[PDB]
Formats: C-alpha cells, structure tokens, sequence
C-alpha cells in the first residue's frame, strides 16, 4: 500500500539524500512502501519553501519530511498548523510548542551545562554561529546569572570567507587579554572546521587549553589535527559506534557505490544522515501501525491550494500526527520516543573526549537521571 | 501617470493610533496622485495569514506596500519582497539582514546606546531585552562588552516570570551600583515599569535605561516622586516648527471630528516617504504600468516586475524634513543621518542632555 510522501532536502546536502534512499530500501516491503516526491531549494529562502510546500501540498502529500533554517521555521509551523500537514525535520529543534511538527533532533542544552559543571567551569568563552536560533546562548547565559559565570560570548557567523582570517586571529588576540583557556563551539561542522584550522595556526591547541564542541557530531569533523597538541577536546555523539545496528549498518554503508550513494563510502556517519534514516523508519512505522489499526486516511479528491480563504483543513491529519508521535523504536541514534509536542525523550546523548589513540567515550547524559560517568 | 495607483496595507488592529494616523495623512496629500490605502487587518504572528494577505495584494497588483512586521515573520515578509521586486514601507524594529526592498523608518538605537553607555562610567550593568527582534541589539553590547570590558547581565522578559524579576532584583541589590537597560516594545515597557514600581524602583542608585524611540509619550509619573534616575530617548520634537503645525492642525482637525507614539509618529511619515516618492515619478515622466496578468505569487518561475526596481530607487532617493526628523535612506534601505535627543528625567526634570548623530557621537547640548 503506497502512501504518497514529500521531501525537501537544502542545496548542497548529498550524504542525507542517500541514506534517504538506503532507508527505503531498508525498510520498504511488498506490502508497504512509501513514495517520495522531492523538491531541493534553498531551504533560507522563505518563498522558495512556500512555493516547494503549497506544491507538494497540491500533490496530496500526507507528512512532508524537510529541513528548515532560522529564516524558514516560521513559515513552515505556520503552514502546518494552519493546514494540518505533518513535518519530520532532523534540523533544530523549535523553541516552541508548534504542533504538527516532529523533530527528530535532541536538545543540546542539558547536556551541555552538566558539562559545564562536570568541569568546574566559572570563566569560559562562548563562540556561537547565528543559526539553528539562541536558545541555547541564552539558557547559558541564564545559569550564568544563577551561578554568577564570565561568559565571554562572540559571534562568528557573519564572517566574510574572503577575510576571515584576519578576524579570527583578532579575535583570538581579544580573548587572549582574559586568559581565556576555555572554549565552547557552537557550531556546525563546516565552521567548527574553519576554526580548528585557526586554532593550530596561532598554537593554541596545547596542553593549557580546553575546547567543547557543542554539536551533536563531534567524529563528523576532523580531528586528526587536533589529538596530539595536548588539549583537551570534549563533545556529543547519539550515533555510538559500539552499537548493533550500528555497526550493520555500517557495513551496508561502507560497501556502497559512490557513484551512487555520495557520502557513503566512509566509515562514518553524520548525525543528521542517521535521523534521516531514523525519520524514514519512523513514518514507516506511523503509517503502519494507521493500517493495522484500520485508522481511515485518503484524499478523496483535492487539496485545492495551501493559499485558501477560509483554509480548510483536512480532518485526518490528527490521526498521522498522533500515529507519528505515537511510536516507539530503536535506531541509529538510539531509542526514539516523542511528547504530545513532538519534542523526542528518552534518549541518551554519549559523551567523549579526544585522546592520542582517539576519541573515546567517558559517560552519557539522559534527561531523566544526569550526567552519568562510566570511564 | 495614472492617478489610481493602488497602494496596500497590512495592519493588526481596525481601530488604533497608528491606523488612524495612516488614515488621517492621507486627507493631507494634494498631489495629483491618488494612493488608496486598500487596508487588509491581518494577524502579525502567523506567517501563513500574512502570506495569505500579501499574495491577495499581489493580486491586486499594487504597487507599493507598508505595513508592520514582528520576530516571526520578518523573514518570511523579506523573503517574498526581493524576490518579486516588490517594495515595502515599515515603521517596525529594523534587522540587519535585509534586502533592498525593505524600507525601515525606525533608525536603530544599538549605535547610540552603545555612546549612551559609554559616557557614564558604566562598570557592570543588567540588560532587559525582549525576545521580540531585540537580539540583534544584544550581540552588538555583547560583541562591545569583550573589547570595552564591563560585565553585563543578561535577562529575557518573554521567558521571565514575577519569580523571575524577584529573583533577579534581589541578587542585584546586593550590589552597592545598580545599573539597568531595559529595551522593550511599546506596550511591553509599561507592564514592566509597573513590575518594577511594586519594588525595586526606590531610587538608591537605581539607574534605568529606557531602549525606546520615543521617551515622552511614556507615562513615567510614577518616576517622577521615588526619585529615581531615568535616562531615554526621543525622536520627535513637538516644538519645532513643521512638528508643531503638523500637530495643530492633526488634533484641531480630529478634535472637530493628546500625543501620537513614536510607532504612529513613523507611520504618519511613511505616507509622506511614498508620496514623496511617487510625486517625484510623475514629475520625471517615468513610464510605470501595472499588468493585468496580476501572476500568481506562486509562480514558478516568478517573473519579477520589471518596474518595481525604479520605484525601489525612487523611494531610496526621497528626502525631506518629516515630522519625526530628517528623512532620508542608505543604500541598504535603512534611516541614515538622523538625530536622536538625549533625555533624562529628574525628580521634577526633563532635561535634553545631548542629541546624538551619524557622523558625531553623542555630542553634548
Ligand atoms: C497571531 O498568530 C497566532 C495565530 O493567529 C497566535 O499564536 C497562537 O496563539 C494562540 C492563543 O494564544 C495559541 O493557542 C494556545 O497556545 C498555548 C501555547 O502558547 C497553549 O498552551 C494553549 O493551550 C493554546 O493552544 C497558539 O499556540 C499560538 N500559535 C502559535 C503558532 O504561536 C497569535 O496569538 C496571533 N496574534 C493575535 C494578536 O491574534
Ligand atoms: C585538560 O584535561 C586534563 C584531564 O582531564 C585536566 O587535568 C585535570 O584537571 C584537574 C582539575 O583541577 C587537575 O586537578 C589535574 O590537572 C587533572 N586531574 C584530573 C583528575 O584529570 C586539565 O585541567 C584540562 N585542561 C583544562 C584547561 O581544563
Ligand atoms: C544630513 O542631514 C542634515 C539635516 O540636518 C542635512 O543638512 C541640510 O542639508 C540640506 C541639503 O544640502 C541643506 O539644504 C540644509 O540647509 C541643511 N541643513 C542643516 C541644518 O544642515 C545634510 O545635508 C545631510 N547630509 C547629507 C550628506 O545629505
Ligand atoms: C528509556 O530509557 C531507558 C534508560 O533510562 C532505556 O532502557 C531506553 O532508552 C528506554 N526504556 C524504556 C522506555 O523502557
Ligand atoms: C542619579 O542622578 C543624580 C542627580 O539627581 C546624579 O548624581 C547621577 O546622575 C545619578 N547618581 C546616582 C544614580 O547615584
Ligand atoms: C525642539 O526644538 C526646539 C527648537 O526648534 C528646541 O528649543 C527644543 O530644545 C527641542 N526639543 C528637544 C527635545 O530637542
């Protein structure tokens, strides 16, 4: 039984797309399936994402999996709350409580300041990149005016390419004047990339200085350069590599045509690949357990426009939202449980460090417990 | 050119100042123009109704658009106006990243109180910001902070509870200096004065900051006893000559039919900035006609309006000395070569410190 699919997928984003298509193949059956209608934009620009969801809207599209950018968040919640269509996104999670919208993204910021206090940290710089918004700047700087922290926070994220060397190495001159050993990155792969590139350059990644990578991919980057300078390196990582099925489907990835599946040749895997594969197993399970429970689901006709006056939601778009967020399983990232806001629970977010052999795993983080120490 | 150049509007409220402003300035252009104001009243927060209504306008095919816009759907709003060359008049908060086609009328106050704070010997401070579109002021402090080096202390009202504010306040005064900026919207700087005159609000060396445009229309009397220093700022004079015949015949003619805020003081300007603009078209001889085809907002491709780019520069040209101050545009599309009056109020004291411009900084007066 096929069940008709959107998906969106940003300019210049190749690995997500195949393990998009690996997820298909992994989880689709002669008796179930899923067909996929794709659209890449700009996912910054708000009209183009407009245009891509009304449609996707008009092809009679039941959830719609998707990313979106600060500049995008509200267009997409909006559209549906208003029509009552599904989003699956691996991207940030909203600081809201929008409905019809599931995120397959953790919160970052628990594990972050039990971290921070794993440390004994009172005087720390806070880089950030103006993206994915400033939540979790201002839940730092909240337990800063609780636990009366120096936090020195600057942004980088309107950095010209063309001169950004000169900046950073001001930059890092400024925090030099402080004493600033320690530092949070909060950041994306790429700009994490571009800083640890600028780190060495000036030789501050020895033995003095502590850096935290406060992204949800720490292996992601590139930390070769990184493991024999001396400094300690801290970070997240949901995908465990220790793991079953994991490790499986690591050897369905590595044994992959790059030809066909760009990205997949390496051993490793990005954190937002892994919750899209996550997601596909996630609507497979929500639409499946809609047929065994005879829950009824089909457009009998039309959906006219997502621009109508009055807009007329279609009324069995509850039952897919309460399907999607009803549903229990694991995966790469881990165990996959959701609220009634969409918001995941039940997680555990892996903790590591950086060592001359590598990195290796020190504890893990749950909401429920704490940060827990295991090595 | 034709005089019915319809023009749009996209506003929250039927009934209202800066409604009834926008209203009222019209009666006053007497060029050969005609502008129809064509009001749709539209919720600002959600950004479907909103693209909803700006499509409908594009329908109708007008020319220019001014309205307002909130944190949410700025972008969304800014997405579609340089895509489709469509130009749009706003007195809102302005934003750093924005196209051309948007034309702020609200000069930003991160520069001058970045001055402001400076002069006064200002060591260590608390920071208020509302989470609506204020974050752009704060980086700026926080990028100032780290090469000036004073210590700032950041709290958010939206996610701030009473709790919250005690909290707050009493770890404050434990400290022998209290110094505070407080930006706020219109409305939301009333309920948090309010908050703050149940306690906290003596005056012993309690020094507040007022992030407002418009200090005056702020009804600070509770201030004006406790003995408390303020310090805020202005952009309107109501003395000076154009202000003051402006205002007498406003209120003379709506009396036949009090002080305007700051919000609805730019509104009324706005008429003037796309009359202005459109009075100088016509005058150039310059050919503008608007389709029929009236395309659907979501064509794809959208075709821009091959026009729309010459009224963008016309409406960037326009200067003159409006109401709140002199009027005039970047190429970024942003108030450049303002002024801004320096305003502190005493006990029983409005005194104009200073005014602060473009090219001087905070030059005393
Ligand atoms: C303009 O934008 C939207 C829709 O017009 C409005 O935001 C919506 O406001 C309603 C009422 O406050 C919210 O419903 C309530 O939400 C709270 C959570 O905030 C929940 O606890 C309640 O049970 C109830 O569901 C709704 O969530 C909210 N939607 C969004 C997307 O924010 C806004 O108030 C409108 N403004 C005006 C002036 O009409
Ligand atoms: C870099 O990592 C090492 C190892 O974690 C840190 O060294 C420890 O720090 C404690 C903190 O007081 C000191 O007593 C010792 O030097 C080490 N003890 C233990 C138990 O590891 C070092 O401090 C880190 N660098 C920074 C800048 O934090
Ligand atoms: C910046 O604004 C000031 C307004 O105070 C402009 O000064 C006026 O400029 C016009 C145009 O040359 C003159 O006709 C007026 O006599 C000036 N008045 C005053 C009080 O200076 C100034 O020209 C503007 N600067 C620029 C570059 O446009
Ligand atoms: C929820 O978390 C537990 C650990 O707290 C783990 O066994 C698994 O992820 C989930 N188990 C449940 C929900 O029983
Ligand atoms: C408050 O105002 C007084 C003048 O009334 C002046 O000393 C200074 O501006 C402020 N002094 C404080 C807050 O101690
Ligand atoms: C308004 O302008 C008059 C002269 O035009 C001046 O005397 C007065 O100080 C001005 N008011 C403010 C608040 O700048």
């Amino acid at each position: 039984n096929s069940i008709q699919i959107g998906g969106l997928f940003p300019r210049g984003a190749d690995q997500e797309y195949s393990a998009f298509r690996v997820g298909m193949v992994q989880f689709s059956t002669s008796e179930f399936r899923l067909t996929p209608h794709i659209d890449n934009l700009e996912v910054a620009n708000s009209f183009a994402v407009t245009n891509a969801f009304c449609s996707q809207f008009s092809r009679g599209v039941y959830a719609i999996f998707g990313f979106y950018d600060k500049k995008s968040v509200n267009t997409i919640t909006s559209f549906c709350g208003t029509l009552h269509v599904s989003f699956i996104t691996p991207s940030f999670p909203t600081d809201g409580t929008h409905p019809f919208v599931i995120q397959m993204r953790p919160d970052l910021k628990g594990a972050l300041l039990s971290l921070i206090e794993y440390y004994q940290w009172d005087k720390f710089a806070y880089l950030y990149d103006s993206d994915r918004g400033l939540s979790t700047l201002q839940a730092v700087l909240d337990s800063a005016a609780e636990k009366k922290w120096q936090v020195t926070a600057i942004n980088v994220g309107n950095i010209n390419n063309d001169k950004k060397d000169e900046t950073y190495r001001s930059l890092f001159q400024d925090l030099e004047l402080k004493k600033e050993r320690r530092v949070i990155l909060d950041c994306e792969r790429d700009k994490v990339n571009d800083i640890v590139d600028q780190v060495i350059t000036i030789g501050k990644h020895v033995k003095g200085y502590h850096y935290i990578i406060a992204n949800l991919g720490f292996t992601d980057g590139d930390l070769l350069k990184i493991q024999f300078g001396g400094a300690n390196v801290s970070g997240f990582q949901i995908v465990d590599y220790d793991d079953s099925l994991v490790s499986k489907f690591i050897e369905r990835w590595s044994t992959l045509e790059e030809k066909e599946y760009p990205g997949a040749h390496t051993a490793t895997i990005k954190y937002t690949s892994a919750l899209t594969y996550d997601a596909v197993q996630v609507m497979t399970e929500a639409f499946r357990n809609l047929r065994k429970q005879r829950i009824e689901i089909s457009r009998r006709g039309n959906a006219g426009d997502c621009l109508a006056n009055p807009a007329v939601p279609w009324g069995q778009g509850v039952e897919i939202e309460r399907a999607l967020k009803q549903v229990q399983v694991e995966g790469l990232s881990g165990n996959i449980k959701f609220d009634q806001n969409g918001k995941r629970i039940n997680y555990t977010i892996n903790i590591m460090e950086l060592k001359t052999n590598g990195p290796r795993k020190i504890g893990y983080w749950s909401e429920v417990d704490k940060m827990v120490v295991t090595l | 050119f034709p005089n019915n150049i319809q023009i749009g509007g996209l506003f929250p409220n039927q009934q209202s100042q800066e409604h009834a402003a926008f209203r009222f300035a019209l009666s006053q252009l007497t060029e050969p123009p005609k502008l129809l104001p064509q009001i749709d009243i539209v919720n600002i927060s959600d950004s479907f109704e909103m693209t909803y209504r700006f499509c409908s306008q594009f329908s109708k095919g007008v020319y220019a658009i001014f309205g307002f816009y909130e944190r949410r759907t700025v972008n969304m709003l800014t997405s579609f106006c340089g895509a489709l060359h469509v130009c749009f008049i706003t007195p809102s908060f302005p934003v750093d990243t924005s196209n051309q086609f948007v034309l702020q009328l609200r000069p930003e106050l991160q520069e001058a109180l970045i001055s402001i704070i400076d002069h006064y010997k200002w060591q260590t401070f608390v920071y208020i910001y509302d989470a609506d579109r204020g974050l752009s002021v704060l980086q700026r402090v926080l990028d100032t902070a780290a090469e000036k080096n004073w210590q700032v202390t950041a709290v958010n009202i939206l996610t701030t509870t009473e709790e919250g504010y005690r909290m707050l306040f009493q770890d404050l005064e434990k400290k022998k200096e209290r110094l505070v900026v407080v930006d706020c919207e219109s409305e939301r700087l009333n309920a948090i004065l309010g908050q703050i005159v149940k306690l906290e609000k003596n005056g012993i060396g309690y020094h507040y900051i007022l992030a407002n445009l418009g200090f005056m229309d702020i009804d600070l009397n509770k201030f004006k006893e406790s003995g408390a220093n303020v310090t805020g700022f202005q952009l309107v004079n109501y003395t000076d000559t154009i202000p003051a015949r402006i205002m007498q015949q406003w209120r003379t003619s709506d009396s036949r039919d009090k002080r305007p805020k700051y919000t609805s003081a730019l509104t009324y300007d706005g008429v003037k900035v796309m009359a202005e603009a459109f009075q100088s078209l016509r005058r150039q001889r310059i050919d503008i006609s608007r389709r029929g085809n009236a395309g659907d907002c979501l064509a794809n491709p959208a075709v821009p309006w091959g026009q729309g780019i010459d009224i963008q520069r016309a409406l960037q040209q326009v200067r003159f000395e409006g109401l709140t101050g002199n009027v005039q545009f970047n190429e970024k599309g942003r108030r450049t070569n303002y002024t801004l009056h320096v305003i502190e109020m005493k006990h029983d004291g409005i005194r104009k410190i200073g005014y602060w411009n473009e090219d001087d900084k905070f030059v005393p007066a």
